[PDB]
């Protein structure tokens, strides 16, 4: 179930795995992506 | 025994006004000089452009659609038309027997084929082209891929042509285009994606010719039914290396150190240690990204690189910066009298010209050269000239003693 | 020979003393790039001033002649010209038979008929970082109800961008809203003939007078902005004619205007225009047609005697470097079109994306530096002394 | 032998202070200022199109048709006409010329009469709040034909000047271009235009307008505004630069003006004629000499040649940085209102109104001039010292 | 009827009062206004 | 038929006069022009 790098968390803000953010893309769908300070 | 205070007296006016310019030297000032002049000559720069939309509608192949369809939104996660599909009820016929798979073999795939195949022909969208009253084909535009998709350069100078020049101010001795940017080939917009566009028109970036485009993010916009003027004029910055300044070719990618190459060179190292794959437009040597890879790696963490990652790259100043001072200006096309000329002579209707037809002018003005460069302040030579100057008194005084 | 040197010394020294006595300045100049990059604040407004949907009776009472929407005799101006629909809408707008006037505040009426930035932000970006209406901190100024992304003022620290390109910028797509456009039946200050925004790119603490220093931005267009920081730094007297007030924190020659304008307002109308510092009345609507708005163009536009505003030591310029494209695409267009559930015609006339932001090169300083100091001057002349000494004894 | 060795060491020292003086060094002196008075800059603009349609005469498509693509080498409508049928019918009747006797004609004549009128353009002119009429215009020729200067400031008029920064205090136009007076597009030629709306130069008063070549553009449906910032630049002349003073045409030298000068001379010695913009005293030439030499030569000059004119480096120089910016007009709302009070059509007011505005913004006046680095007087400062203490 | 400072100009631009003139605004109605050198 | 300087040289590229080029100008038609270097 826990999403991976670089892919789609649609309707899935809280599903991304450990150290990942739901980052929603200025061009595109919402990605899961390395949190940053 | 006064000798011996007359040569004490001598060597200490000597060292103690003297060590007050040395600490002045080690501090390794400088000084910038400005200089605004006008060159005899003037060597014309690159210039860069690209439509907004990256995919002709007519050049899509079903095989292309079953590749890349999910891509460009034209298509769902399991191969079909989205539902959400908002055109017209003439292109869903051409595009639902486009995305037809029944009884369909997949044919090998390649992304950098699709751009140059797909994208749109320079050979197609230059109606016009004139270089100080010299005119010129689409064989004077060098094909450069980018995130934009296939664009194209003029004065490349790149390859074996040497780059051209001009030497007087004005229009007349300027690049004038005038492009069709095909709106009736842009795809439709389904979805937003980093392949979809919203706008039309084209994106433009004037930049050395040893220097890569960053045309999506340093770039300027040129909309269709104006003709567009644009008074350029060429500053030149140089900086002085450290122990003076902060700036400084590692020749991995790219010939001359630029901050676009520094900045191209980390995004596609990035792309591929994250990948294992590099996209159409980036240098390297790495298998290009596929269709799938784009959407799930490639496009993901090369937009967070570039707009959330401020670690991960970390680009010096270079020594050498051309910049060009742009100064943009328009009038519409067409006048409302030669706009059923223009449709004669291209064949298509009024409408279509008011929202196709395009006319750009890239120039320079009267002052068209401005230097500003970092010198060194002080220097070994004057240096020694102030405390050189104290020593014809500390000899004559070792003599006596 | 030791009387010639003494002669040379004194030759020397005297003038260097004089030298040292014109106060010159050196302009030092160095245009580099900043790793960190304050970014700047970004004030826009919309050309209209009112939400049609938003005048009730009340205010169409109060503020009807005002907006020219009624003659100095509560009644719709003959000279009307408007369409069959809004006609009506403002007829019964208009209709004063049995009402009794509330009160009515032009600040209130500004804030609450005024356009609302929820919705106008129909997208809103910087580096990669969604932002919300909260992030826009509301400014009144004379289009009316304007707001600033990136204020800074109020306990919020002040953004910074690190990175050139547009992804490492802002990017605002409004909605103008033509359709909630007073209707211009006359020519006041209150009424444009345009459509769109206008926009101001300034420092956090200079306060925005973006009626006379902004630029501005069209409907149906994205315009790109290349942006570069310019920082100057002037010296006071002896040196030069600048100064490092009591309505602005930070002194600017906004300020000064700002400052002067609202004392001048006041001690010829008894009161301030809602976009005034101050604590005077504000201005009622009559007061604006017949003091407010006169004594105010009057002093901008004709007096030069009244604002005397000096030379700020510390300035901040943004070169802006603007361009533009069409939107949406004949394609995109039914798409838009759908998702904001508006006509395809409106998205044209109406939509709007602006981006802003730096270069590569994206800091330039050019300060005032004093030519000619205590120090060197002791240094130089005394050096030359010493020198002078240290011959004689050798003659000697 | 140690006095008269280091005497032969400052002998080569002596003589390296005034290497650098025969070096004619030069400092480039910066200094961006704000100004408390601006002389505001010469405004040239010019309609994109040429001749009104309204008032081509008879005469005139006779003279001037095939000029303007509207007749053929035989003085006839030609058949790749792509008008109308309603302007077919009236330009037909222009071109009859059965039974006709052709009048003398004269270009300037035709340029001065045909052309635009800055007053019926001008629906509002302002400067400080001060309205202003096209009385305030004065009348300039140029290749895109008959133009208008706003602060030409010549004729012993004052230049205007501004004291404070925004576009309340400087000049706001609104500009009608007529459409509707724009002549029909039937071929390609150096009179006719593709594109509408008007083309715009800010100058120093003592510059003239190379409106064609360094000019910028504003279009119809959209108020214009421009932020300048004046920069004056100073170069020395030479052993110091390669700059010169001033120059027979005009008055100051100027880049522009040496190349008007140039083009009016070649045009000149190659047509036997000049074109109307141009200054000196030849015969103005004909429609005819326009076609088959005035235009040929000049754009051959302009675009392809650069041996014939080289014009010097000016040791001063005025420039305007502008910065450029719009929003559409009319609104939706006030549309209704601008077509009543102009007697236009609501889609006419959106394809023809026009506004601009010119002004300053606070920081206004920069500098940039060459000094000398090295005067006698610093040159003084060490070698005769040294040959003293040599002596 | 001598027309005081600030005030509507229209029609009646020599109505103003002693050291005023009726100036045309650039956005809106004539008013009368203190004279300027 | 040799074609002089400044003249129409359209449809007719090389039948331009000794030292002459068929010229293609931006804004008009083809016009036989002294060769330059
Ligand atoms: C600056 O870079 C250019 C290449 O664009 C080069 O031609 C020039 O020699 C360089 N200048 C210096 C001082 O290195
Ligand atoms: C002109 O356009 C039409 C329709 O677009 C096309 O069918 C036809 O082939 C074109 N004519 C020519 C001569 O190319
Ligand atoms: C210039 O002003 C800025 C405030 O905008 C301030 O941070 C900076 O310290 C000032 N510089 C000097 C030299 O006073
Ligand atoms: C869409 O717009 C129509 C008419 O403007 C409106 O009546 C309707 O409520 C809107 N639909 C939605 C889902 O908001
Ligand atoms: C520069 O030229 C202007 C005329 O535009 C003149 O007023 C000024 O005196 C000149 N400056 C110098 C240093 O010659
Ligand atoms: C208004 O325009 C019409 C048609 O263009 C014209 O016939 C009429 O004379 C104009 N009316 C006035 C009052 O000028
Ligand atoms: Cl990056
Ligand atoms: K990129
Ligand atoms: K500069």
């Amino acid at each position: 179930d826990c999403i991976p790098k670089w892919k789609g968390c649609v309707n899935r803000h809280g599903d991304c795995c450990e150290g990942l953010e739901c980052w929603k893309r200025r061009r595109s769908f919402e990605v899961c992506v390395p949190k940053t300070p | 025994v006064v000798w011996a205070l007359c040569f004490m007296g001598s060597l200490a006016l000597l060292a103690l006004v003297c060590t007050n310019r040395i600490q002045y030297y080690f501090l390794y000032p400088h000084v910038t000089k400005l200089d605004e002049v006008a060159a005899t000559r003037l060597t014309f720069p690159a210039v860069t452009f690209c439509n907004l939309n990256e995919f002709r509608f007519s050049r899509v192949t079903k095989n292309d659609l079953y590749h890349a369809g999910e891509l460009l939104a034209l298509l769902n996660n399991r191969y079909e038309i989205p539902d959400t599909q908002t055109a017209d009820e003439k292109q869903l016929e051409i595009l639902q027997d486009k995305a037809n798979f029944r009884n369909f073999k997949p044919k090998p795939f390649n992304m950098l084929e699709f751009y140059d195949r797909a994208g749109h022909d320079i050979r197609e969208m230059l109606l016009s082209c004139f270089f100080r009253g010299e005119q010129c084909s689409p064989e004077d535009f060098k094909v450069v891929f980018t995130r934009y998709g296939k664009c194209y350069t003029f004065n490349a100078g790149q390859d074996g042509k040497p780059r051209l020049i001009t030497m007087k101010g004005g229009t007349g001795n300027g690049l004038e285009i005038m492009l069709d940017i095909q709106q009736d080939e842009y795809l439709p917009v389904w979805g937003e994606t980093d392949e979809t566009s919203f706008e039309a028109g084209i994106k433009v970036q004037i930049h050395s010719q040893d220097e890569p485009p960053l045309i999506d993010q340093l770039g300027f916009g040129v909309a269709p039914g104006f003709q567009t003027f644009v008074s350029c004029q060429e500053q030149r910055l140089i900086y002085l290396p450290p122990p003076w300044g902060d700036c400084k070719g590692d020749s991995e990618f790219y010939d001359t150190y630029s901050i676009t190459a520094c900045r191209i060179d980390c995004e596609t190292r990035y792309l591929v240690e994250n990948c294992n794959c590099r996209m159409v437009h980036m240098p390297g040597d790495a298998p290009y990204c596929t269709p799938e890879q784009y959407k799930e790696c490639a496009d993901p963490a090369l937009d967070f690189l570039v707009e959330k990652d401020n670690e991960y790259c970390v680009c010096e100043m270079p020594c050498n910066v051309t910049r060009y001072g742009k100064e943009l200006s328009m009038v519409k096309i067409p006048s409302k009298a030669s706009a059923k000329y223009l449709a004669k002579k291209y064949n298509k209707s009024e409408q279509y010209i008011g929202e196709n037809i395009l006319v750009l002018d890239i120039f320079f003005e009267a002052l068209n050269y401005e230097t500003i460069e970092q010198k060194k302040a002080y220097e070994v030579a004057g240096l020694l000239g102030d405390i050189g100057g104290q020593m014809g008194l500390f000899i004559g005084a070792s003599i006596l003693t």
